């Protein structure tokens, strides 16, 4: 119901992940790696040793965390699940968003894939799993706009993992319900309620023909289940804390596991005594992806809460508790997440602090960085820039992505009325009216929208936000309605979607050019 | 007399371990101060709280005198058995802003809080001029309010104190005490419109508001919410290791039950019952039996008769008490 207008303060292209990565996907034929960073940016890299800067491309059409990604059709299509309650379909070769299914009610957490059927499934916190055909989604445009769900129901709590076998005949869902719920993706019927775990499950796996299942819960227990027998055949205890990521070899023999305890283990399912500590990462493991260039996997990629992604080799050809790797073979370095922020007393500028304690100075009005301050004291610098003039709060700062996301809500967006002379806008005739910061910023964001262009002007008449500044219209709570760059407002499709999406409390100021008034 | 709601919990407190010697060695200090000021200027508000300890000591001395004679209905002999509760109730009502019948749990918490208040008032004149940890280490414990961010699975911990454990009966049919304890202490999930903002994740995540027990008192008091004439299962032995922070094998045993008679709580009659163990002095004849208190009449009844008086729907229990075994 209540719509808020947000925008991201960033560089036009962020090469490195400004946040952690939640999922990994590897293209074997093209030697490409897809990292689903929590900074709403899916980054494509090259996995060659010959590369020194292995950056390839970015896909930045998402809004919140990106939790799971899936490659399809020999690496031609990709499907991404995100915390913005959307499931996006992209071209994997050229890295651009093709479609955005806005079906989930809550966060979209996991994706299951079957490559023999080219079939995908999305699950999240909305207690519903949706099935999709890949070729049906790839043939979608603004004209071809027809695709509903074939939902599976039954989950008595939120879902956190999903998996399908290679043939695409059995699907399983892991929830905070502490119970694995199995369905038939072909007939959409409840099969069994495996009742073994005692905590939330965050990783699932299946063999090729869908006969055995692997489960990794937050209780430190890995579990191997026989499908036809409806029972857990084995429970391995190789981790101190929760198990969050699972991988298995081609023959469905060894399980590769990690989690809160950064230790990663390759444990033989037929004998748990045959386990090797691969490596202990610096951060808790979020997800892993095996290299399948040989039946003995050569290496494995690990994505943790940190921004960097590692590639650890698997070459045992020691004995006790030695980690198999003292340091990773390859490292894809990520950025630094803006962890702390403070708004000055003038409500015009912002002082931010990232992971490396580097302080930065920004102008939220102009939507740009002013300068980088280095490793200075944050509180001392806050008290060092002390301006006495009072300005009301007219916005909010958000770091759900790791970057600056400025949000404006209808209730207090137009609350700031500052003096033009105090705002820094020097008129040649020495004039000084009162200016609304919210209205000026709204007109700067919609500067490239011809519907606001009334005879003709273009902008607020004082400053211009960068044209690459991503503007978002989102519902309070988690729902994201629309997203586009500023300069992209000139497109006819974007213009119509704005005409339909822009709320009235933004229209009456940016289009009708009326006074904001009070309350 | 018409003071059953107070007399029941008074009879219950009489058989609480450490309460007797505790109030004895606490009133010793008050008598010492009286005589010391007799040989040698405090606030009246604290003086009122001082006096009820002496009143309680006189009461307990009279109850000990009545126990030695094995007189089960002193109504024809001594009116004191009814006059002393009024002497205590006047001071109680004076010590409170609150209010012929009222809550039997409110008066229990009020008496315990007044005893703790006078304990603090005597503490403030001991080191500035064990003994004063009576209510704190008999009925009050250490509750823990850890909630877990289901994303990063981090725990945020908070500590609180508690004397009573209010507990419901039915859901919104025969529920064991485990179910009723879970209804109070188990998990409420945070997910949906209003999620939990995790500082570690810096993000909206799911959470689990759960209650836990860290350090337990010597006696556990259990309040039972209701009126509902449908009782539940009342287990004799009890252990709180299922809902404990640090799982320890400190088990407890039921030893006192306060029951309510009448549908209307406005003028319902409270009846008491207490089990007797560790009677080291002499009386093994009463060892294992249950004393029942109805008005001025105390009776001895076997354990099975009392357990059948509980189970079927005449008088439903209102308060339970479990001491450490
Ligand atoms: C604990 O009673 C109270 N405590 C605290 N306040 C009170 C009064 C409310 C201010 C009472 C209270 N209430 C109603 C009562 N009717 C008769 C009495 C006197 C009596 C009580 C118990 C015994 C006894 N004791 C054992 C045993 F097993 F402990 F050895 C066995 N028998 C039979 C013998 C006489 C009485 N006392
Ligand atoms: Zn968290």
């Amino acid at each position: 119901r209540k719509v808020q207008v947000s925008y991201v303060i960033r560089d036009e292209v962020e090469k490195y992940n400004r946040n952690g990565v939640n999922a990994l996907q590897l293209d074997p034929a093209l030697n490409r790696l897809f990292t689903a960073g929590r900074d709403s940016i899916i980054r494509i890299w090259s996995v060659n040793q010959h590369k020194q800067d292995p950056y390839i491309a970015s896909m930045e059409h998402h809004t919140d965390w990106v939790n799971d990604i899936v490659l399809c059709c020999n690496g031609k299509t990709l499907i991404s699940a995100s915390s913005d309650t959307t499931v996006k379909v992209w071209n994997a070769h050229k890295g651009f968003c093709m479609s955005t299914l806005r079906t989930h009610k809550d966060y979209v957490k996991a994706l299951a894939y079957a490559k023999d059927k080219e079939l995908v499934a999305s699950a999240g916190l909305d207690r519903q799993i949706f099935l999709w055909d890949v070729n049906t989604l790839t043939a979608l445009t603004a004209s071809n706009n027809t695709v509903t769900t074939s939902s599976l129901s039954g989950n008595k709590d939120s879902i956190y993992s999903l998996a399908m076998n290679q043939l695409g005949t059995i699907i399983v869902s892991g929830s905070t319900e502490k119970v694995l719920r199995v369905w038939d993706p072909r007939t959409c019927a409840k099969l069994m309620k495996l009742k073994g775990h005692t905590d939330n499950v965050k990783a699932l796996l299946l063999n090729r023909d869908g006969t055995q299942c692997l489960s990794g819960s937050s209780d430190g227990t890995i579990r191997l289940w026989s499908l036809g027998q409806q029972r857990c055949i084995a429970t391995y205890r190789v981790h101190d804390e929760g198990v969050w990521a699972l991988q298995v070899n081609d023959a469905f023999t060894h399980v590769y596991s990690g989690g809160r305890d950064r230790k990663i283990y390759c444990t033989d399912l037929r004998n748990p005594d045959i386990r090797v500590l691969i490596c202990e990462e610096k951060a808790p493991v979020l997800k892993m992806e095996l290299d399948r260039s040989a039946d003995p996997p050569p290496a494995i990629w690990v994505a943790t809460t940190k921004s960097t992604v590692n590639k650890w080799t698997l070459k045992g050809i020691t004995n006790p508790i030695t980690p198999l790797c003292t340091q990773p073979d390859q490292v894809i370095k990520g950025g630094a997440s803006i962890i702390q922020c403070h708004i000055l007393n003038d409500k015009r500028h912002i002082l931010t602090k990232d992971t490396n304690n580097n302080v930065a100075y920004w102008d939220v009005l102009k939507a740009c960085k002013v300068e980088d301050l280095g490793k200075v004291d944050f509180e001392d610098e806050i008290k060092k820039r002390f301006k006495m003039v009072y300005v009301p709060n007219w916005f909010s700062v958000d770091l759900k992505t790791g970057m600056l996301t400025i949000t404006l809500d209808e209730s207090d967006c137009f609350a700031a009325w500052v003096s033009a002379k105090d705002a820094g806008f020097s008129s040649p005739d020495g004039s000084d009216p009162k200016l609304n910061l919210g209205g000026l910023l709204l007109q700067a964001l919609l500067e490239y929208w011809p519907r606001t262009h009334v005879n003709v002007q273009k902008g607020n008449g004082y400053f211009q936000v960068p044209p690459h500044t991503p503007v978002i219209f989102g519902e309070a709570g988690g729902r994201t309605l629309f997203r586009l760059l500023c300069r992209d407002s000139g497109g006819e499709t974007e213009s119509m979607l704005l005409n339909e999406t822009v709320p009235q409390w933004v229209i009456d100021i940016t289009v009708d050019k009326n006074m904001p008034k009070f309350n | 007399g018409n003071t059953c709601y107070l007399n029941s919990i008074l009879q219950v407190l009489y058989f609480c371990p450490g309460f007797k010697s505790g109030v004895k060695h606490l009133f010793n200090i008050i008598s010492r101060k009286k005589e010391a000021l007799k040989d040698e200027n405090c606030k009246e508000d604290s003086l009122a709280s001082y006096e009820l300890i002496c009143s309680l000591q006189s009461l307990i001395i009279s109850v000990e005198q009545l126990q030695a004679s094995f007189l089960l209905n002193p109504e024809k002999y001594t009116d004191e058995l009814a006059t002393q509760p009024r002497r205590l109730l006047n001071t109680l009502r004076e010590l409170n802003p609150m209010y012929l019948q009222h809550d039997a749990q409110e008066v229990l918490q009020c008496i315990l809080g007044n005893i703790q208040e006078t304990c603090q008032l005597l503490k403030k004149e001991e080191g500035s001029g064990i003994g004063f940890e009576l209510v704190e280490k008999l009925f009050q414990g250490q509750l823990v309010l850890r909630t877990r961010c289901l994303e990063c699975e981090s725990l945020t911990e908070r500590r609180e104190d508690f004397q009573d454990i209010s507990v419901p009966v039915q859901e919104d049919e025969m529920k064991t005490l485990r179910w009723a304890i879970s209804q109070f202490a188990s998990v409420e999930r945070i997910v949906g419109e209003d999620k939990y903002f995790c500082e570690n994740c810096h993000h909206y995540t799911e959470a689990e508001r759960s209650l836990l027990f860290d350090k337990m008192p010597e006696v556990i008091t259990i309040h039972l919410k209701c009126k509902i004439n449908t009782p539940l299962l009342t287990p004799l032995k009890l252990s709180l290791e299922e809902w404990s922070t640090k799982p320890t094998n400190d088990s407890y045993g039921l030893f006192a039950v306060v029951m309510h008679s009448g549908i209307t709580i406005s003028s319902g009659h409270y009846t008491a019952s207490v089990k007797v163990t560790d009677l080291n002095s002499s009386l093994k004849e009463y060892e294992g039996k249950w004393l029942l208190f109805d008005d001025s009449e105390v009776k001895v009844t076997e354990e099975k008769d009392f357990l059948n008086s509980l189970s079927p729907p005449t008088s439903t229990p209102y308060l339970l008490f479990y001491k450490k075994l």
